[PDB]
């Protein structure tokens, strides 16, 4: 006997009922963050309309932080913040220009949001990210030069500093900033490593993000010793505004 | 420039991390954890320790059992000659039973040495699927690494043992060595129909492409935003940070959408296990539902016509 | 719309090309000249596809022309026409869409260049792109060119380009034993076990067993060290899926130009320089 | 000849990792002798003693 | 060194032998019955 | 058998070595039943008392 | 003790799990007594 | 010949991990030298002797 | 003092016993390939 | 003719890495010996001497 | 050379010591190995007779 | 006719680094030519000369 | 020392090496005497 | 550089070359031995 219906032609079909119920179930953990969208179509109705799209948003799941440091829900009503930036120009979809300096707008590439105001900790519940001036264990791997006495140089090559410290993570062994003492005001602010090149022979650190008068201006901790979520975000938002802001060429475009 | 962190350029050292205590009924941990400076310029430097209960402790017995075998039997059939062996390494093999057999255990001369080497695999990976449980049980962390081991068990099993089994014959499994699994590989395309047109095939090359793409994508997300400490992806998660935000709106102006530090890992780990449910599901139906996946093609008005440039008069009609 | 965070973001300038004349969003994608340029080519090259089905092989009225997905073939042209531009009916459409896909990819890349000025990130995304677009300019460009015929590009067809895959592989009579090819294979698969490998963990730890905190770093490390005795670490996971997921693409790239342009027997007598090596 | 303070090997090797490690060891070789010989002329399984049931029907 | 004391070496070991000697004792009679079902040599 | 065989629980988790002797069992138990219809002494397809499918 | 057990502790186990395990082996003899009735293997 | 402090070798290798290297390497010897003999004309297993028992 | 900690006495005792056990073990294998050589003579 | 002074090598080398080293050598050298001899004419298994034990039950 | 003692002052002994040893063991072994590949094969030569013959 | 300050060379190249790798391309370029000129005619090990000693037996 | 050993350890070593060394190779010597008189391959 | 003084990389040299000259003498023995039993050239 024949039939047009065979078992390859339905678990094929079976497939893409399950494939498409699986993506929607994916885009809703999509929206976890970030949503409802801020539009325009809500601020005109008052608020009335809320942006999601489809899928709409899951219900929120909880996060429970270790060390009895409280819980995280997502999705999560956020409070809107106010942009420290004017639009260059009233069209819907138009960018904004920062206002002021813009390396110290918080706009733009020196955005960042405000992450809780304590420190990341390791299994045992000590502060993750410390000075080897508090880790006393850690060492330099033998073979690598010590970062501590280099000579820290802006993207323009002029002395910005000299390393007094390096910040490593004590739950997975690595350097995350190296401590540069400012020539100008004899302030100690962290430098990620992430914008950080090393020129071994010379003993330099690099740094292209910014010029060495704008390691003045990086943001300082509150405590010397250690360095909460919020105090991370800003230090590295900072040097990446320096990317897009620390000299003109760097607006483009090339032509 | 910059610095794109891929090497490390300057490593520190601090005692070995013995790891998270482990609750009453684990094990010590064995072996003195050391240092390597190579490796620690790409990634951590410390090998070891290392768990090994009953579970792992069987599981690599098996394991070792079912790797000698193949590889004596690789040595047997160059007569012993080391030099030989090395020769031709890459075409040596364990074959699987004749057909004669079917599925009754063979004559060790003929055959049953590849039926102990496949009893004595799956075993050891059907015991290190329980390893990989219980390890995630002992740190308190929940099960996905084993559901994804086993979707690819699945495939491993599919190929082996249940379609041979399905079929009728061990001669129907696939033979342990380099180039003769991929003869079988080959072979087993060209004997059903050209597995092109098998839509199961298509989807597993889709996901196990798409698996590239992604963690391309995602591998080279993190690093671009290393500089904001978004490589540290729990507290992204707990306590979204600019890293985040940066990587969300990345894609978002790029390709119109974009998902969360967490959901993207869902979206890899089903992408990924895709690949292999795809791809049992796909030989399972080979043989035993289709026996020709470019006539199913036809049947099903998939396959491309083209115009006749090339035909030849069959022989068995003339 | 934009996400709830997103406004502070949306910073005027990092064009290459362009400027403000283009510098704006469309909802949510980023314009830009790259966009507006790659908008033209991907409007253009879809739209001669849908007008390369609509005509078929021999002409809208044959029995060969077809709108079924499956069977919807744009091919290249004959190889005697070289490296000359054929009529559009014979292979010009292919050759004209090749040209808009070309455009259509470089200009997304440089697109999200742009997008890594304004965002102040590495280049690692669009850099990585890169080694897709370098695999299929590979494929439609490097290799016919080395041959002398852009006929030897693949077909546009969802499944006449499977058909071209499988001819130019038995060329060589049993393609599996390609070195690069086997390298790029080992690469894909290493990748697809490493990518489920690091979206399971992260999702166990952030995700714990029911009375479980959220898991540590020191987790993930202790996990895989109670495994396999070792733990790459979460910012190297990320450097092993990238260099894993490239070289998978480089080393395609290379599999199919030294099929061709560089060997032209069967890729297993490729392996006889091994067996003749004068030690055995 | 055994040995009077033989006792002390308790001493030197874990009791329990050697007990885990004899158990595995117990269980693959027995699982191996089996098969092994199952697959020679002593298979008894396979040799219709005492009848052949596939014949009876 | 297992961090038994030399007395506690002394118990597990009494019973370890007792145990493996029990076990043994059961492969011999398998092997008797073995041969004497199926004699290999 | 020694008076104080009990005190191996003492020293091995007794949980853990129940849940493993279940799970090795009940794999033991699907190995034979395979290994059993391998053989001659499969009883499933001996057509033993009769052929359903030579019934139709 | 290694396990947390008492000694008390360990000789209840022991006794209700030697007692099990006999039990469950008395099942594998019947089991194979009637195995051996409908199809002798030796 | 032998020599008189030869027992001070087990102040340079560790007692423990020598005797584990030791069972192990011959347990691994021992399944190597029984699957060689086990693979030629001295093979016990598939000789027939003292009688084939395979019926038939 | 010494490499692996045993004492000078230690490494003594343990040699004892090691040597003892060793070689009850190759009186095992030479009992063994006896029994061999008879059944099987391979030479 | 060795040197007086050659004992000064386990000053040099880890007397415990060579020792170590020598017996891991050592033992994979003489598997690897007994397989080439095994691979030749001088093979003193499948030689049927001194009688062809298959032989007897075939 | 009268100062070719001082090559000790620039590279360590102890790895060049180590390296020797591993390059000579493994040149002694290809060596070996080339030299059995050819027509100068000692081993299968049936010199100063063939034993498989013997046996046969 | 070599430069009297040649030897100047040596505060530019490292004279370890360049001793260990002119040692290292040696070894590999002497392994090369032996490979190369036994997979040619010049092959001096399986010419038969002076006699085929596989024809003794 | 970079061993660790003094003059009179890296001493007493040697002797017992050069000693166990020798044993070795002596069994080794019977052992191809014995295989040259069983099957002489040169 | 190494470590060595002076006079240590006297001492290791004399060894050294007394020990390498030993090893060469026994390659030419065996040579010589071959070229007696199997002349390759
Ligand atoms: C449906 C999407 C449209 C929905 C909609 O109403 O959009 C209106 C929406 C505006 O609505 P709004 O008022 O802002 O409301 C906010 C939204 O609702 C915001 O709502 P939202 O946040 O829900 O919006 C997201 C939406 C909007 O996003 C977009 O606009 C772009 C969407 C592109 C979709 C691409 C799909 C590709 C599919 C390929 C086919 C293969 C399928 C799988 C086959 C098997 C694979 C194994 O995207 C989607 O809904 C679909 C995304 C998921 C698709 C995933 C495909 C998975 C394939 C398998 C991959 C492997 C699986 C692993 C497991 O967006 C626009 O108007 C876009 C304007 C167009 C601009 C074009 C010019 C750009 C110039 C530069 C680029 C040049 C080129
Ligand atoms: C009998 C046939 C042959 C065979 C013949 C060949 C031939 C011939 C080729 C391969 C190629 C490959 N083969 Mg092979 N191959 C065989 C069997 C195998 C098997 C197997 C399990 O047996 C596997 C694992 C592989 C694996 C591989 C990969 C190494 C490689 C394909 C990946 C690639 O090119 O990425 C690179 C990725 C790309 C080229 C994609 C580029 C994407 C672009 C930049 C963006 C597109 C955007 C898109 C249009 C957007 C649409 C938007 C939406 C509509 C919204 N082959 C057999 C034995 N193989 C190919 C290769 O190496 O190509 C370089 C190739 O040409
Ligand atoms: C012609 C070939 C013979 C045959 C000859 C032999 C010979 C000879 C032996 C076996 C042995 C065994 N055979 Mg058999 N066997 C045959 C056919 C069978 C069939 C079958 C479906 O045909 C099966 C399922 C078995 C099963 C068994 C197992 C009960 C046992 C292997 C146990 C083990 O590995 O423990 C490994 C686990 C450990 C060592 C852990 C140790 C801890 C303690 C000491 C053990 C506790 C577990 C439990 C009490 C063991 C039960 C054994 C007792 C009989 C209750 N045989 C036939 C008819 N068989 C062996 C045996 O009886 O051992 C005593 C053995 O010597
Ligand atoms: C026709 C070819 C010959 C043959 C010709 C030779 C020759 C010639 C030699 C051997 C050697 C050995 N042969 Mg054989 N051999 C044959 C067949 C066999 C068969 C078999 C199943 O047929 C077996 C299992 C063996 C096994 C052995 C080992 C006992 C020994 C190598 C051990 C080693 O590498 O130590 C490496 C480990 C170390 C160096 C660590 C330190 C040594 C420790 C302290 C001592 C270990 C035990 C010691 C080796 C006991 C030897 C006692 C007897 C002399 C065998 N031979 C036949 C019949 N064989 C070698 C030998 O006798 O060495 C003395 C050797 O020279
Ligand atoms: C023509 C065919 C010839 C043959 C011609 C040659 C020639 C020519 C040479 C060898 C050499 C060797 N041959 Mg051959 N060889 C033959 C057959 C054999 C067979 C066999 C199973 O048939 C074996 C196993 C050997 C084994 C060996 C080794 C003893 C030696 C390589 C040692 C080394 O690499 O040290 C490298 C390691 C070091 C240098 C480390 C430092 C010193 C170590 C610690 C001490 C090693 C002791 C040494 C082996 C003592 C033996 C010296 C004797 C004079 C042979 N030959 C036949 C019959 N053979 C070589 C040799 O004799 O070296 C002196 C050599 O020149
Ligand atoms: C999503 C689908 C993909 C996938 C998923 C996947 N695979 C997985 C997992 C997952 C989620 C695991 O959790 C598991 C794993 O543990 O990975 C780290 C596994 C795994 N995937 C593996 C391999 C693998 N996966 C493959 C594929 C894939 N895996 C997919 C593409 C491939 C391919 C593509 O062919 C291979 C080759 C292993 C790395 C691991 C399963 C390991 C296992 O089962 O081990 C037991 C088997 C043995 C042979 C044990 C042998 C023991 C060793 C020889 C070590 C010897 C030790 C000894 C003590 C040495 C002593 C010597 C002395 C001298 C010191
Ligand atoms: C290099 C490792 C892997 C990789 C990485 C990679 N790909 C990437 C990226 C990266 C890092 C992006 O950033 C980029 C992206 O934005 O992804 C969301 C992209 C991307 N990789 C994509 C696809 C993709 N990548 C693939 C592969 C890979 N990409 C690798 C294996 C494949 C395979 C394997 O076949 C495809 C199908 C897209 C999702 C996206 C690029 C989107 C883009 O360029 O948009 C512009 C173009 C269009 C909207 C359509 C253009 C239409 C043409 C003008 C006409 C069509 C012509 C075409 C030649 C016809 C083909 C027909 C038949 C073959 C069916
Ligand atoms: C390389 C081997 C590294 C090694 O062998 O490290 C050992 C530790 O092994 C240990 O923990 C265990 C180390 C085993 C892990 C080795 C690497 C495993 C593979 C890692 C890669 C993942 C596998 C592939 C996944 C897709 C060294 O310690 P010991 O052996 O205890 O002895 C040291 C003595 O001095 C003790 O005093
Ligand atoms: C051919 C036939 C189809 C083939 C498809 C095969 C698919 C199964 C094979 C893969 C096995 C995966 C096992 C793990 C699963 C898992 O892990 O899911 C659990 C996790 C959640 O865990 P957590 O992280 O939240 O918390 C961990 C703490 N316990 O993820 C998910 O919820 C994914 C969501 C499931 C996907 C939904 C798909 C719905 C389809 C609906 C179709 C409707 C059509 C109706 C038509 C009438
Ligand atoms: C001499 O060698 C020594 C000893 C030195 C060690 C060296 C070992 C070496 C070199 C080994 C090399 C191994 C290689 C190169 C292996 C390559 C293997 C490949 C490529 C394998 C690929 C695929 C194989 C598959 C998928 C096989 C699957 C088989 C399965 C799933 C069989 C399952 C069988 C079962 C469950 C049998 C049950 C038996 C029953 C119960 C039915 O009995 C009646
Ligand atoms: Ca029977
Ligand atoms: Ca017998
Ligand atoms: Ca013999
Ligand atoms: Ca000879």
């Amino acid at each position: 006997i024949t039939h047009y219906i065979d078992a390859a032609q339905i678990t094929i079909w079976a497939f893409w009922l399950f494939f498409f119920g699986l993506i929607i179930y994916l885009r809703r953990e999509d929206k976890r963050e970030g949503y409802p969208l801020d539009s325009d179509r809500t601020e005109r109705s008052g608020g009335r309309v809320k942006v999601v799209g489809f899928p709409d948003l899951p219900d929120p799941k909880t996060f429970v932080l270790p060390h009895n440091g409280g819980t995280v829900v997502a999705p999560r009503v956020e409070a809107p913040v106010a942009v420290n930036a004017t639009p260059f120009s009233p069209a819907p979809g138009s960018p904004l220009v920062p206002n002021g300096d813009p390396m110290l707008s918080g706009f733009g590439p020196a955005a960042s949001p405000d992450r809780p105001k304590h420190c990341d900790l390791t299994f045992e519940g000590l502060p993750k990210i410390v000075p080897m001036r508090v880790a006393k264990e850690f060492s330099i791997a033998e073979g690598d030069p010590d970062p501590r006495g280099m000579t820290v140089v802006g993207l323009d090559g002029e002395v910005a500093g000299t390393v007094s410290d390096v910040w490593v993570d004590r739950s997975e062994p690595q350097i995350r900033y190296l401590e540069v003492e400012v020539a100008a005001n004899k302030k100690k602010v962290l430098l990620p490593i992430g914008f950080s090149r090393f020129d071994k022979k010379a003993r330099k650190v690099k740094v292209d993000a910014i010029k060495a008068a704008h390691f003045a201006n990086v943001p300082t901790l509150s405590n010397p010793d250690q360095v909460t979520l919020y105090e991370e975000d800003k230090v590295c938002a900072y040097y990446a505004g320096g990317k897009l802001y620390a000299t003109a060429e760097r607006a483009g475009p090339l032509l | 420039p910059e610095y794109q962190n891929i090497f490390t350029a300057v490593q520190v050292r601090a005692p070995a991390y013995p790891g998270v205590p482990l609750p009453k009924g684990n094990l010590p941990r064995i072996g003195r954890p050391i240092f390597s400076y190579w490796l620690g310029k790409i990634g951590d430097a410390q090998i070891g320790p290392i768990y090994l209960g009953l579970t792992g402790t069987l599981s690599i017995f098996f394991g070792l059992v079912a790797i000698s075998i193949i590889g004596f039997n690789m040595l047997a059939s160059v007569h012993w000659d080391v030099f030989q062996f090395l020769k031709h390494f890459f075409w040596l093999g364990l074959e699987p039973p004749p057909p004669q057999y079917g599925l009754r255990i063979p004559p060790l001369s003929e055959g049953g040495w590849w039926l102990m080497a496949g009893l004595f695999l799956t075993l050891s990976i059907l015991l290190w699927w329980v390893r990989t449980y219980k390890r995630a049980e002992a740190l308190g962390m929940s099960q996905h690494l084993s559901w994804a081991f086993a979707a690819a068990i699945f495939f491993y099993l599919v190929l082996g043992f249940i379609r041979p089994v399905m079929m009728g014959s061990w001669a129907k499994a696939v033979p342990f060595g380099i180039f003769p699994h991929l003869d079988w590989t080959a072979a087993f395309s060209i004997r059903y129909g050209n597995l092109y047109y098998n839509p199961f095939h298509m989807l597993s090359i889709a996901f196990l492409y798409g698996s590239a793409l992604l963690f391309a994508m995602h591998g080279a997300t993190i690093l671009s935003v290393s500089r904001f400490g978004g490589d540290r992806e729990i507290d992204q998660i707990t306590h979204r940070g600019t890293a985040a935000e940066r990587a969300a709106l990345f894609w978002r102006w790029t390709m119109g959408f974009n998902v969360t530090m967490e959901s993207i890992h869902r979206w890899a780990w089903w992408c990924a296990v895709l690949t292999v449910i795809t791809a049992g599901i796909g030989i399972l139906l080979s043989g035993t539902v289709v026996d020709n996946w470019y006539l199913w093609a036809v049947k099903h008005g998939m396959a491309p016509a083209y115009p006749e440039v090339v035909t030849a008069v069959n022989p068995y009609e003339t | 719309a934009m996400l709830s965070f997103e406004k502070k973001y949306r910073v005027r300038g990092g064009t290459l090309i362009g400027g403000d004349l283009f510098d704006f969003w469309v909802g949510p994608f980023y314009v830009g000249f790259f966009g507006v340029v790659g908008f033209c080519f991907t409007l253009l090259g879809v739209l001669l596809i849908v007008w390369g089905a609509t005509i078929g092989p021999t002409g809208p009225t044959s029995d060969l022309q077809t709108y079924n997905l499956w069977r919807i073939s744009i091919a290249p042209p004959d190889l005697s026409y070289g490296l000359r531009m054929a009529p559009l009916t014979e292979g010009g459409l292919w050759q004209i869409i090749t040209i808009c896909a070309a455009g259509a990819f470089i200009s997304w890349a440089l697109r999200e260049v742009e997008i890594c000025r304004k965002l102040g990130i590495g280049f690692h995304v669009p850099f990585a792109f890169s080694f897709a677009i370098g695999a299929y300019l590979v494929l439609v460009f490097v290799r016919p060119l080395l041959m002398g015929a852009w006929g030897h590009g693949f077909p546009y067809g969802i499944l006449s380009h499977l058909d071209w895959v499988s001819n130019v592989g038995y060329q060589f009579l049993h393609f599996h034993y390609n070195p690069a090819h086997m390298l790029a294979i080992s690469f894909f698969f290493t990748n697809c076990l490493a990518l489920s490998m690091h979206g399971s963990l992260i999702l166990s730890v952030t995700n714990p067993q029911k009375g479980e905190p959220v898991k540590t770093s020191e987790h993930e490390n202790t996990f895989f060290r109670d495994i396999v005795g070792y733990s790459i670490g979460a910012l190297a996971i990320h450097r092993l899926g990238l260099f894993l997921a490239l070289s998978a693409a480089f080393w395609s790239a290379v599999c199919i130009l030294i099929s061709g342009p560089f060997w032209t027997r069967g890729w297993p007598e490729w392996w006889n320089w091994w067996l003749e090596l004068p030690l055995w | 000849t055994m040995n009077a303070n033989l006792y002390k090997i308790w001493l030197i090797l874990d009791p329990r990792r050697v007990l885990v490690s004899i158990v595995a060891f117990q269980i693959v070789l027995g699982l191996l002798i089996h098969m092994i010989v199952l697959s020679t002329d002593l298979n008894w399984l396979d040799d219709n003693i005492p009848v052949s049931y596939q014949a009876l029907g | 060194l297992t961090g038994l004391t030399d007395d506690e070496a002394k118990e597990f070991h009494a019973i370890f032998m007792q145990s493996m000697y029990a076990w043994f004792g059961l492969v011999v009679i398998a092997h008797l019955l073995a041969w004497l079902y199926r004699p290999w040599l």
